[PDB]
């Protein structure tokens, strides 16, 4: 019940060619030919792409391929276009007559180059808690990471989906509940590219 | 062609159970393993389990292990699972998709081959009541942070409807006691700021 690892996003531009990796076990993905992909926009139900590693339903389009070395399987997608742009889940026989899926990747297409994440941290009457605020950035991808001096805190921490702004990127915020507070950093990544804000 | 359809949206209260239904036509319903997929909103697919309509035969993700039900109805071609005891984070949308062919000789129900998916059915598990919000304050940059209210949506304003120019209000972000809290944004002044708030019949000020 440990999913398959997947990249939290990709990002290509319409004609090239992209990956999307999906990691498990000897004892799954490396075990059988029985990996399965699929795409899902927003508010509909997941779609098969792409089964048995590499074959195709029919009636989907020949510039979704699949392939898998080792443990990892892998969905190609050739000839970007804008409807593309959706969320990926690989899925595999997990041994036992069980099923897992990957955790997922954000598929975008850039219609605008990469920006930002612009971040701004507060530290706030009620003398706890910590604010991240993240926004104008995309693709609409970011994890956070928050720190008590130089050592990190994971408890007491909850974070908005991504939000659509209306230039077409996005906005997020992460939020921090404590106590200890009597310095403290944000730390966002963005395209494997990490913003910090120190307080 | 294979349809799958879905019962409506759920709401419940925790502790509570929900059944949600699963009516196939197109094909034959006893043929076909009928898994059961859910989804918590901006998360992730997540497996819960198969089921034989032709035997009854079941399995379930250990996760999910004495707490789901998967049963089904062949005379009217319909499966069923039903959660029970439910959390704030069973809050999700429930799939049902047709799997594998049924082989004696061959186990498939584990091929993770899911060629035709239910519309889905929302359930939407809070514990929390009507509670009013606190407002607190934080180029320069400036805003105010309200915490703890319920339910949505809330409307936010700056010196009672003048500013808009640069004025940022980010989406509420739920929390595990059922909560919501957002934030709106917008030196050199000479000014006074205050964000406007309206919800709880709760109308507040604040710089």
């Amino acid at each position: 019940q440990s999913a398959l690892t997947q990249p939290a996003s990709v990002s290509g531009s319409p004609g090239q060619s992209i990956t999307i990796s999906c990691t498990g076990t000897s004892s799954d993905v490396g075990s059988y030919n029985l990996v399965s992909w699929y795409q899902q926009h927003p508010g509909k139900a997941p779609k098969l792409m792409i089964y048995e590693v590499s074959k195709r339903p029919s009636g989907v389009s020949n510039r979704f391929s699949g392939s898998k070395s080792g443990n990892t399987a892998s969905l190609t997608i050739s000839g970007l276009q804008a409807e593309d742009e959706a969320d990926y889940y690989c899925c595999s026989y997990a041994g036992s007559s069980t099923v897992i899926f990957g955790g997922g990747t954000k598929l975008t297409v850039l219609g605008q180059p990469k920006g930002a994440p612009s971040v701004t941290l507060f530290p706030p009457e009620e003398l706890a808690t910590l604010v991240c605020l993240i926004s104008d950035f995309y693709p609409g991808a970011v994890t956070v990471a928050w720190k008590a001096d130089s050592s990190p805190v994971k408890a007491g921490v909850e974070t908005t989906t991504p939000s659509k702004q209306s230039n077409n990127k996005y906005a997020a915020s992460s939020y921090l509940s404590l106590t200890q507070w009597k310095s403290y950093s944000c730390q966002v990544t963005h395209e494997g590219s990490t913003v910090e804000k120190t307080v | 062609q294979v349809q799958l359809v879905q019962s409506g949206a759920e709401v419940k209260k925790p502790g509570a159970s929900v059944k949600v239904s699963c009516k196939a036509s197109g094909y034959t319903f006893t043929g076909y393993y009928m898994h059961w997929v859910r989804q918590a909103p901006g998360q992730g697919l997540e497996w819960m389990g198969w089921i034989n309509p032709n035997s009854g035969g079941t399995n379930y993700a250990q996760k999910f292990q004495g707490r789901v039900t998967m049963t089904r109805d062949t005379s009217i071609s319909t499966a069923y699972m039903e959660l029970s005891r439910l959390r704030s984070d069973d809050t999700a949308v429930y799939y049902c998709a047709r799997g594998g062919w049924i082989s004696l000789y061959y186990d498939s129900s584990g091929y993770p081959n899911f060629d035709y998916w239910g519309q889905g059915t929302l359930v939407t598990v809070s514990g929390a009541s009507t509670k009013g919000p606190s407002v607190f304050p934080l180029t320069a940059a400036l805003g105010c942070l309200v915490k703890d209210y319920f339910p949505e949506p809330v409307t936010v304003s700056w010196n009672s409807g003048a500013l808009t120019s640069g004025v940022h209000t980010f989406p509420a972000v739920l929390q595990s006691s059922g909560l919501y809290s957002l934030s709106s944004v917008v030196s050199s002044s000479t000014q006074t700021y205050i964000c406007n708030v309206n919800h709880s019949n709760t109308k507040v000020d604040k710089r």
